[PDB]
């Protein structure tokens, strides 16, 4: 329903595809840890 | 000068002129079959302030003008070669829809 | 999604950070501290409903360890000691940037290659603060006894002396205003009665001394003469093993601002000089001036004769600091030619963006306090040109330098047709990059007999653009966990094994699509953090 997107709309580059792996295992450490 | 369009048809000429690298700017316009009737340095400064606002040229030393190297953008700050997905995609970012 | 987009400030950001990677029981308590300010445990239980009194303390020690709150004690003459607890805004930004420090160790520690702690030095940052606090005995007493950890322990003084591993204290875990008061009252009790003359200066006599205490007491964590042990056996130098240390945000934040500003170079020049500027940039990062400026946080910023001095001496700090004004001679050995060293740096001063502009002859340096105001206005105007029309880039620059434009000079200064300027300017009142200034030429401010003036108003346009992105970060965070609520019954099966051959399709296409989200968040976080150099 709303128009006018931000220009940050890119298929993910392998320069930062490894960067998105470091997030999902960070919370997997903390959630499955003590808390 | 005249209120109807085709202003920018001459501003592409002055920007191709400087990209190779204000009194000299007048005499390039007089040649080259330019459809003109009256030139003056008072006008060409007002003709030059347009591309100051687009950052297609730069103002240095109160009268000199350089290219901002937007020719390399003409050919992150890289606003083409970012094509969207836009189709069957839900998690896309919009500039409106927070107001 | 209109339920979200309306009644949710930056509280919607801080609520779902702790909700993402932590339990539900602590998203309700830090949502209450931000919504109410500050309140002790004796009235915290009255505000929430569904948490026992000692179950708050069990909940409160969870975000205590990750430094997500900050405490305070102030006693009464009649009553006992009361533990007022505040909210930590810098402790949870660590939980925001948490994926980016892992890739910040790599891009800053480049002396080593093909090392067998690449899988480990990526984990030490995951080891230091996902546990909360950290001390030296906690990793050496691990499942491995020796494991050549004398290399690993001496690896960390390479990684602490380069910064952002400061010993924690009561300074980092208390806020900044509740420290400034009782030292200002200590410096006031340092000077007694028995001087009647100029008592307004006597009230400021503590204030001149409390400034010298303020910059002193914040260097006590920074001071490196007491953070490591000289020991004449089996080694040369090592950190003190009895030190409780975590990561620090500032030199990451100063390194990010330096990473933010080299991208302006690659636009204003090609890639030769863009390669030149990286080397002199990266070397000044370990000692750069402060980004967040704990001087200007809370105090005497109200009056101008003090507010001038917050950048008068601070520019003199930047100008008369010895450890950044490089000689422009030692740069050739760092690049893998004192003519070309000076010549490729000569174009920096010639460009009208004041980085490497003002100096002493022969010894040149990059100023800060008169630069980052120009970065913030350069990135913001390109966002307008990127998401909406290039006519708005023309108009927003036009009203910027031309002070208080009207609607007739706007067609003298710029050149567009009259019908098209309404269809571009009216998109800028809606988002507050232009404003209205009115002159009533008749009685009682009547609108049809009145003309209207415009303005830039160079603070209101950046606050709205800040919070236009703090919501979009958190709205993308809202579709992170809400995507993980559907298709959850096989996420447990993907976590009980450590095989239906058709079910695996419904696990990858939800996982490749959330792979886009962390990359979209990182680009927007680069777009947001520029507006924090206040």
């Amino acid at each position: 329903f709303p128009s006018i997107p931000l220009p940050i709309n890119g298929p993910i580059t392998n320069k930062e595809r490894s960067l998105a792996v470091k997030y999902i295992n960070f919370g997997k450490t903390v959630k499955d840890g003590p808390f | 000068e005249l209120d109807i369009e085709f202003i920018n048809s001459l501003l592409t000429i002055v920007w191709r002129f400087i990209s190779e690298n204000t009194q000299e700017i007048l005499e390039f316009i007089t040649a080259a079959q330019v459809a003109n009737v009256e030139l003056t340095p008072s006008n060409i400064r007002s003709l030059c302030e347009v591309l100051v606002y687009d950052d297609k040229l730069e103002k240095v030393t109160h009268d000199c003008y350089r290219v901002t190297l937007e020719s390399i953008l003409q050919m992150i700050f890289n606003y083409f070669k970012m094509f969207p997905a836009s189709k069957h995609d839900k998690e896309v970012v919009y500039f409106d829809e927070w107001t | 999604s209109l339920e979200q987009r309306t009644l949710n400030p930056d509280l919607f950001l801080y609520k779902e950070l702790v909700k993402a990677h932590l339990g539900e029981r602590a998203a309700s308590v830090i949502g209450m501290l931000v919504a109410l300010g500050r309140l002790s445990v004796r009235e915290l239980v009255e505000k929430i409903d569904g948490m026992d009194v000692d179950s708050v303390k069990t909940t409160l020690v969870s975000l205590t360890q990750l430094r997500c709150v900050k405490y305070l004690q102030e006693t009464a003459i009649s009553g006992k000691k009361t533990t007022y607890y505040y909210y930590n805004e810098e402790g949870i930004h660590i939980l925001l940037y948490s994926g980016l420090i892992i890739d910040e160790i790599i891009t800053q520690m480049r002396v080593n290659d093909e090392e067998e702690h690449k899988q480990l030095v990526a984990e030490i940052v995951q080891n230091v603060i996902s546990l909360g606090s950290l001390t030296v005995e906690d990793y050496l007493s691990s499942v491995t006894s020796d494991s050549m950890k004398y290399t690993i322990s001496s690896l960390f003084v390479q990684l602490c002396e380069m910064g952002y591993l400061i010993q924690i204290s009561k300074l980092h875990y208390t806020p900044i205003e509740d420290l400034w008061q009782f030292l200002y009252e200590k410096h006031y009790k340092n000077i007694p009665r028995n001087s009647p003359l100029s008592d307004l200066k006597k009230r400021s006599q503590a204030k001149m001394n409390a400034k010298t205490d303020f910059a002193k007491i914040i260097n006590k964590p920074n001071e490196l003469s007491q953070i490591l042990t000289v020991d004449p056996k089996t080694s040369l130098r090592i950190v003190k093993p009895t030190v409780s240390l975590t990561i620090n945000l500032d030199r990451f934040m100063k390194g990010r601002r330096s990473k933010q500003l080299i991208n302006l170079a690659k636009t204003r020049v090609g890639s030769v000089t863009a390669q030149v500027y990286k080397i002199a940039l990266r070397l000044t990062e370990q000692k750069s001036p402060k980004i967040r400026d704990p001087l200007t946080q809370t105090g005497l910023l109200q009056d101008l004769e003090e507010a001038k001095s917050f950048q008068d001496e601070a520019e003199l700090v930047e100008e008369k600091t010895p450890g950044l004004t490089f000689n422009a001679i030692d740069l050739a050995r760092h690049l893998p030619s004192a003519s070309l060293i000076n010549s490729h740096l000569k174009i920096l001063a010639s460009s009208n963006f004041p980085f490497l502009n003002e100096t002493k002859p022969g010894v040149y340096y990059v100023p800060y306090s008169k630069l980052m105001p120009v970065l913030k206005s350069s990135v913001y105007e390109y966002v307008i040109a990127s998401t909406l029309g290039p006519s708005a880039m023309r108009l927003s620059r036009c009203i910027r330098d031309n002070k208080l434009v009207s609607e007739k000079i706007i067609n003298s200064t710029a050149l567009m047709k009259e019908k098209d300027i309404r269809s571009t300017l009216a998109s800028l009142i809606r988002y507050n990059s232009v404003e209205i200034q009115e002159v009533p030429r008749t009685a009682d401010r009547s609108a049809s007999r009145a003309v209207f003036l415009f303005r830039c108003k160079e603070t209101h346009s950046y606050n709205f653009m800040r919070q236009n992105l703090e919501w979009n970060m958190a709205n993308l965070l809202f579709k992170k966990e809400k995507l993980k609520q559907e298709n959850s019954t096989l996420l447990k099966k993907a976590n009980r094994d450590d095989l239906l051959p058709s079910e695996l399709n419904q696990l990858k296409m939800v996982n490749e699509r959330e792979l886009n989200v962390f990359a979209r968040l990182s680009r927007l976080l680069s777009l947001w953090e520029v507006f924090q150099m206040a």
